[PDB]
């Protein structure tokens, strides 16, 4: 019983064996069934396996099988535009995978000296996100809220939105995507990857997907999978973004699993390591230095509050380990502004350095602004009544809709416009419609400003002036 | 010859060894396996009988096999120390991670060691001008003292330490160490490019302050550690080079938090809401080696995590008897977009004493505070019925409260990331004079948010002069 | 006139009264489930380390 | 149903009441089996015993199973874990209302409390 | 052999399960071959529970064990008089041995029902709010309770620091010596409260017995039980005595530690079920014994921190069960310039007025009802509706009478300066004052009486009451010189 | 009851009260060591009064034509409807008279909250 | 007592101060007995511990016991397991209150929660 063993008892996911003296922790077994399970507990006499599947497959006097390797997934190319579950078995129906090697599903985080400050921009496509709460490559930009709040449509806008560089050839400025499905629901997560393929986005983008029946073991070890995924791309000097889709459903899942252990419940009934799960998800998003090769993972887990409880043991945890949070509120999601960012609570600890210098240019003290008009509206006097018809109509500025992600070099006239003050002139319920006409008038009369702050990224006080000239020669008509 | 065993279990981060021998090594020795990946250590915590010793991992336990050997190190960790540390990071075992090749420090050192007894502990007041409005005001910092920033996440605890060490640490005479305890490693490399970048550390000549990182990447074990290996480079930089010492701390709830972590896989039953029974004890082991002594004089600041928002965990609510000054930070007044979001209330400190601080310091502060309690206690009725409602002198302390709360606000040099205000450093006495004057109702005119923002009082009537153009 | 615009007034006072208790009562509503549910599960965390003796 | 859908291909209504009910049943017996009670005293594995139930609900290449399920939500508490493990499937809500048939209106249903997530 | 020795089987934690020992006593001491010492709390058909006074590094697994053949004991006299020592009454000032008359058991039994007396004298504390609303009467116990911050410990040391005007003296029946136990408390507030007790020179009378916050459980355990029989010396020989425990929350985590390391089975909130016995076996200590007796009194001061405000918490409930009076501070109280906050409201003291000092009693009589009657009358004015005169009379002298609570830190006035002033707030003639300048008014009154009215204040401390004269003359200064 | 209800006559129960059942029934699972639940009842409660109020019927004119009406009686502590046992039992029950102790001070006696009670089966009972 | 009752006939009043402790006392030994902890730590014979003392007391046709027994109410709730399992066996309840004292009225009874059997 060296490199096998037999089970001695089955329950609750869990399964004893005895043998296996030759074991590594956190290894991987096969029982006769072939289902396979993780080797979480040696103790003396017995290990203490964790079941990937229905426990159905497994009964008492079986033979295990080791594998001989840790816990691990595929990585390479080949898995760009798959379907994967997690340890990484194509579930999309289409031929096995073609990789370019396998990594552990927990390998450690990379340390303090490899980093770089996050100096570069994931263009989101978003007015609010890229012109209030910018995220850097290689950032870690939790979107947190509550039920159908637009959270998923937040992240696969972001997704979609990469389509106009990935086209190229230039690697050092796309950004492949990986989206991790946690206790979604099967059709929803086949939904997704049909909208996916219909916005012709999947070829750059890798979906692993633990869904709502999968047993509990999957759904704590999708996260790192997909992770590992990303790191190859963060290794070989490749750009990559990781969604978490969502860290709750695997705190929920992970709660399960500790528990059917038998260790002790903690605050709010999950464990005390809870913050370790997430902690050692999320520190391996990075941007590695000039001598790794100025790699990046930029990623953005999902929360799901309730009643807006920011508070939350959850949302407070995983608050503590992301840079900052993209926070959406129903009580504005109701009543119709989307995608609803509430920009009280948003905080981006390290955007500020990843925008576009033409963007943070016009968008200039916007977020304190924002927060001003909140002051105003909360409680006429002629100086609040010019910075409330400003907040009002640069919030109706803010909206957008649904797989319509803007151009940077499209949105920096709009805030342009805003900020600076020409929309005074334009009464508010037409503010989609002024948008729809003058960037079509943009598109057809002096290109130029568009193909400057295309490929210059920043306004001379010439395109400063130009933009200025030629707003004006849109409002006054 | 050497002490050896072998492993006989393996759970998270605990490790089981045995050994055929009856030299048993001591509880908190090292121990050394050798995978093949780089040398794991070991912390002895428990004997267990049938000469088994139950010890916990400082790295991945992924890839241990029962029946792997076991040496013993004959000691607890032990850590560099020495004029040679400084300018360097290095690793809760004590490694460097810095890649700048081995310290060269003339003695090596354990990580647990007795704190200093009552005959050595030393008193004395001395406020230290953070250069922090609502601090030097309210709760008034002490030279020698230990200090507490109470926060729940994202509250602007990080920012805080980073702008007392952009203020402190450049003028101060003496060594600094730095000890991230379970903080975000990007905080960390942004701690070393500013270090470097201000000067305080220099590759090509002296340096004054060392690092010791742990981060929230680590396994418990270490989280749990790091923090006595910060400890032990301070300690000797206070007993035996007889310096002045900083010690800053950012995360130290971590430390408690790590050992709840173990606990439960150690073999102890729970106590309230799942932390560890020796919370108490332990943090206490861990906390009074932080002192000042008659040999030197350490001032530590201890950012203090508070889970769920609640000042009432175990945790925190334990902390707070470990302190002399302490600032909680409220969410609910960073909601309001007041920064650095410090509860003027709740935070308190033993310098704020007449005999210390003089007079009119005292007398001015317990106006504010009376002011600010005054306003908190109206919030239903200003609610319901609107401020209509209050009598004349209520209306009149609630105006002035609230331009009291948005004049404490501050914009840090560090936050100018954020704030897109060139950051404010605001003298002791010129802060007693500015909340003076307001108290007396020299500035009851200007309006409320010419107080945003804003350093001093004659930047609040420039900031009055630019609001009314 | 002045009674008229008194009682105007003070229908505007009161009405504006109970827009505001009301948002309190959602708020308070939510916090009183909030503590509902923690002490459930505090009071059940306790019976439980006690059962695993 | 699932035989329905998947021998014959006619779209079936599978209606449940009560599913809160599913839930409390799935926690006694969590009970009796000596877990460890989660939250507010629900069974662990909540989450995904409600999700072999609730999986196998879903079209197909040849039919579907559609499920109309009566929620009962303890002291009107929406974020209850239940209730919130209930809506986390949900892809419609039909509210029926006490004061809407006292106005006389019938089948009752609330026209702005019920909503879908296809209405799009 | 192992009935007087013993092996150890499993150390950690702190705790040592020991083999052998067959003949050991419960609760006695031990010392271990690496002479660290523990005590026995766990006896078991073949294991010994240990516990440790000290770091268990120490001890290695198959150590042998000795036993002590002592119950925990600490000495007792009056060498302990101005010096510091640990749980185990070691001294840690390093001034120097400690003399000792004797020895004590750590635990020990209350005095029953036949050797006691009525509360019958009073503890002087010198705050105006304490010495006028709710008295403490020597022999009395009297829970100080409030969340971190409060005062709590400001107002044990002022009543420490207040008995220098008879300490002093050459009455030894009215002298009052004070034990003051810290439990879980870091240090240097050990060094800066002795640093305060010799600039003021209290500590001439003062013993401080420590268990710090680093010290090993069992230490922090039994050092309120070790004060205790200190302090009973006092007691049993005739000599009155005051006991501060600061504070026995921090105590009650320590057993819980304790009793959990040993795996016996817990109760609420984790704390084991023992921990009603723990904190009244504790208390019932203090005493007031009867002329057979010798007639002298040990007075108790627990401290107890409420988590939040949360009086209803369990060791909260229990030690308010046990205590005969309690005293709240009110975070809230204390930023609105009431300090020392005492919420006058739930505060009581259940001996009454009996231990209090009868001219106090005399003019402070009516002084709780106008604070009844203020606070109602003020919440209904708080709402914003105005109200007949009488109720503004109410409200004028009750915000009157609250601001004459007020007082200094570190300064404790005589109950023939506390006469004056609640005589002036009651009887009137120190309601027209602004009431931002009462403290001006508080300061300056007495600096008059001291001088042109001597012989008041002498007659109102050595005769102790007021007759009619006295407060006719009382009367006529209070008419003079509000009038100024 | 059931010798009646099964023998044609008709019978009426009154559980007076079943909270106090309940509490006797944790007494005994957990002095028998059986898993714990909210409030250390055992998860078994609800089927335990489920198993005894489901017996209350009223039989088909085949089946005999007999009765056994069931009144059980619960004690709320400060109204709270929503505590475990009262939830089980409110859940089970047909419908619910519903009493207030403030009308019973304001002299409305016997001080049905008409209200909070309902009956869903008895209204087509009633006498016309 | 009931010696006094049952042999020697006379009518006795029976005073206890304070009833409470003898529940809180059972608690205490609970734990260590091996027992586990009911609703908010009480023993789980809390009920028939009661019964067992208080049903001794009564009036028999061979005498008669008047007893009047204090009650500890914890944190002033009247609905604590222990005050809530004693009010089943009382005859007359002299419900005092804090708010009634706080007041300055005393013996700050209550009016209105204040019952007895035979307001008749
Ligand atoms: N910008 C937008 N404009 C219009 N509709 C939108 C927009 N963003 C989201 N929606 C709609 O809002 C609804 C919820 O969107 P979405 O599925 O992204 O929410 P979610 O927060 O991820 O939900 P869940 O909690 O179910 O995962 C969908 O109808 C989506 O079409
Ligand atoms: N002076 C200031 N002005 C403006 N914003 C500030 C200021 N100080 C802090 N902040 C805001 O505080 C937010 C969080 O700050 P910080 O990273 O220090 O939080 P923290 O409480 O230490 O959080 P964590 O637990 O995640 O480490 C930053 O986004 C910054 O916007
Ligand atoms: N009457 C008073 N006037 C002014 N300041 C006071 C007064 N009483 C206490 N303080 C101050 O209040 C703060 C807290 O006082 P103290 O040390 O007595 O509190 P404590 O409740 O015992 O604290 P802890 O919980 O830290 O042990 C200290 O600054 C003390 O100087
Ligand atoms: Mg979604
Ligand atoms: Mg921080
Ligand atoms: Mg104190």
């Amino acid at each position: 019983l060296n490199e096998t063993g037999r089970v001695l008892a089955v329950g609750d996911g869990i399964a004893r064996v005895f043998g296996l003296n030759n074991i590594q922790a956190e290894e991987l077994v096969e029982f006769s069934s072939g289902v396979k399970g993780m080797a979480l507990n040696l103790e003396p006499g017995q290990v203490g396996i964790v079941l990937f599947g229905s426990d159905r497959l497994v009964k008492e006097g079986e033979l295990v099988k080791r594998t001989g390797n840790i816990v691990d997934v595929p990585v390479g190319p080949g898995l760009l535009g798959r379907v994967v579950d997690a340890l990484g078995n194509p579930i999309d129906g289409k031929g096995p995978i073609d990789a370019a090697g396998r990594s552990r599903a927990q390998v450690k985080a990379p340390g303090i000296l490899p980093r770089r400050s996050v100096h570069e921009p994931v263009q989101t496509g978003l007015k609010a996100v890229d012109a209030l709460v910018p995220i850097g490559r290689g950032q870690r930009e939790l979107i947190i809220g509550d039920r159908q709040t637009g959270k998923t449509a937040v992240a696969l806008d972001t997704i979609l939105n990469q389509k106009r560089w990935n086209n190229g050839s230039d690697e050092s400025k796309k950004l492949y995507c990986v989206y991790v499905a946690v206790g979604q629901k099967r059709s929803t997560v086949a939904q997704l990857v049909q909208t996916l393929e219909q916005h012709d986005a999947m070829k750059y983008s890798i979906i692993v997907a633990a869904t709502a029946s999968e047993a509990a073991p999957l759904q704590y070890l999708a996260p790192f999978t997909a992770a590992s995924i990303g790191e190859w791309f963060r290794d070989n000097g490749k750009h990559a973004l990781i969604v978490y889709d969502d860290l709750s459903k695997q705190a929920v899942a992970y709660r399960q699993l500790s528990l059917l252990l038998r260790r002790p419940p903690g605050r709010e009934a999950y464990p005390g390591d809870v913050f370790y799960l997430h902690s050692r998800l999320l520190e391996r998003a990075a941007k590695l230095s000039e001598k790794e090769g100025s790699g990046s993972l930029t990623a953005l887990p999902v929360i799901e509050t309730q009643g807006g409880d920011v508070s939350a043991y959850i949302p407070t945890n995983v608050i503590s380990i992301t840079d900052g949070q993209i926070f959406l509120e129903a009580e504005l999601f109701y009543k119709g502004i989307r995608p609803a960012i509430n920009v009280g609570l948003s905080v981006s600890r390290v955007g500020s350095a990843a925008q576009v210098k033409a963007l943070k240019q016009v968008a200039g003290s916007l977020k304190l602004f924002l927060a001003q008009y909140r002051e105003v509206a909360a409680f006429l006097d002629a100086s609040t009544k010019q910075t409330l018809v400003r907040g009002e109509r640069l919030t109706q500025l803010l909206k957008q809709n649904q797989y319509s992600p803007l151009a940077t070099e499209e949105q920096v006239p709009l805030i342009y416009a805003g900020v600076n003050g020409h929309l005074d002139g334009i009464e508010l319920s037409r503010i989609g419609e002024f948008e729809s006409s003058f960037l079509s008038y943009l598109k057809s009369n002096h290109n130029e400003l568009l193909t400057e702050i295309r490929e210059k990224g920043e306004l001379s006080k010439e395109l400063l002036a130009s933009l200025k000239s030629a707003t004006e020669s849109f409002v006054a008509t | 010859t050497p002490i050896t065993g072998k492993v006989t279990a393996v759970i998270g981060a605990i490790v089981d060894v045995h050994f055929e021998q009856s030299e048993l090594p001591a509880i908190l020795n090292a121990l050394e396996i050798k995978t093949p990946q780089g040398k794991l250590v070991l912390e002895v915590a428990q004997h267990l009988g049938e000469n088994t010793v139950r010890t916990i991992a400082m790295d991945g336990t992924e890839g241990l096999v029962r029946g792997e050997k076991v040496l013993d190190t004959g000691g607890p960790i032990s850590v560099p120390v020495g004029r040679e540390t400084l300018g360097r990071i290095i690793n809760v075992i004590g490694e460097p991670i810095d890649e700048r090749g081995p310290i060269k420090s003339k003695l090596r050192k354990p990580i647990h060691a007795d704190p200093p007894s009552f005959a050595e502990q030393s008193t004395s007041a001395e406020i230290l001008e953070t250069g922090i409005k609502v601090v030097d005001l309210l709760a008034p910092y002490a030279r020698g003292g230990k200090i507490g920033l109470f926060g729940g996440a994202g509250v602007g605890k990080t920012v805080f330490i980073q702008e007392l060490i952009n203020n402190i640490a450049k003028a101060h005479g003496g060594f600094s160490v730095f000890t991230g305890v379970g903080e975000r490693t990007r905080e960390g490399n942004d701690l070393y490019r500013e270090m470097k970048e201000t000067g305080v550390i220099n590759l090509e000549g002296e340096s004054k302050v060392a690092l010791v990182f742990g981060q929230m990447n680590e396994p418990p074990g270490a989280r749990a550690r790091v923090a006595l290996t910060g400890l032990t480079i301070a300690e000797y930089f206070r007993d035996e080079e007889g310096q002045d010492v900083l010690l800053f701390i950012d995360n130290i709830f971590r430390f408690t938090q790590a050992g709840s972590e173990v606990s439960a896989l150690l073999g102890r039953i729970p106590s309230a809401v799942g932390y560890q029974p020796t919370l108490a004890t332990d943090m206490g082991l861990l906390q009074e080696r932080i002192t000042t002594t008659k040999k030197g004089s350490v001032t530590s600041v201890q950012a203090v995590y508070v889970p769920a928002d609640d000042l009432t965990d175990p945790a925190p609510a334990t902390t707070f008897a470990h302190l002399d000054a302490t600032t909680v930070l409220s969410r609910g007044i960073s909601e309001l977009g007041i920064y650095p979001a410090v509860d003027p209330l709740d935070s308190k400190s033993r310098l704020l004493d007449a005999a210390v601080v003089g007079q009119e310091h005292y007398d001015v502060a317990s106006k504010v505070q009376e002011t600010l309690q005054t306003y908190k206690s109206l919030q239903d009725i200003i609610a319901i019925l609107g401020m209509d409602e209050l009598s004349e002198q209520d209306k009149l302390t609630v105006e002035r409260a609230r331009k009291i709360q948005r004049f404490l606000s501050q914009p840090f040099a560090v936050a100018e990331v954020f704030t897109g205000i060139p950051g404010k450093l605001v003298r002791l006495k010129d802060t007693v004079a500015s909340f003076k004057a307001v108290l007396e109702g020299k500035y009851d005119n200007i309006p409320e948010h010419a107080f945003y923002m804003v350093g001093g009082i004659e930047d609040v009537v420039a900031k009055a002069e630019k609001l009314a153009a | 006139q002045g009674y008229a615009a008194e009682i105007s007034a003070r229908r505007n006072a009161m009405d504006n009264a109970s827009k505001n208790a009301g948002d309190m009562i959602n708020r308070y509503s939510i916090l009183y489930n909030r503590t509902r549910q923690a002490v459930i599960t505090n009071e059940l965390v306790d019976i439980i380390t006690g059962a695993s003796s």
